[PDB]
């Protein structure tokens, strides 16, 4: 529902930014892979080209 | 490559700040201490020396002690 999402996207934001810290603090990324193997792949899809299409699709609106 | 001063298998940032050893399916896994997960499962929080191959100077590394790859 768009109301529970609208009222609790702070914890939907903490849930992503926590896993961003695990993927790049280089000593423990493997604690993300063996405890959440799909969140690891989703951050792997970001790092392997997903960050380009979120970077290129902002300078096109910089006109 | 994560740094490892003492060549004992486990990295430097894990020895100083805490770590533990968990099994997931039937595979051992050496992970840093996460109190949200590892404390409910009844595990232990180990700390060792990042520059000694064996912290207590016996002939068994800190890797071999906590994992079970030791003389039984
Ligand atoms: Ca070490
Ligand atoms: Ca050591």
């Amino acid at each position: 529902d768009i109301n529970f999402i609208k009222e609790n996207l702070t914890e939907f934001q903490h849930a992503f930014s926590l896993a961003f810290s695990y993927y790049f603090a280089p000593d423990h990324r493997t604690v993300l892979e063996l405890y959440a193997p799909d969140m690891f792949e989703y951050m792997n899809k970001l790092e392997k080209g997903g960050f380009e299409k979120i970077s290129e699709s902002l300078k096109k609106e910089g006109v | 490559t994560v740094p490892d001063r003492d060549n004992d298998g486990i990295p430097d940032s894990l020895e100083v700040e805490g770590y533990t050893v968990d099994v997931k399916n039937k595979r051992t896994f050496l992970s840093p201490w996460i109190s949200n997960i590892h404390e409910k499962k009844g595990l232990t929080k180990y700390k060792s020396s990042p520059e000694k191959w064996s912290t207590a100077s016996d002939p068994y590394s800190d890797f071999e002690k906590v994992t079970g790859r030791i003389d039984k």
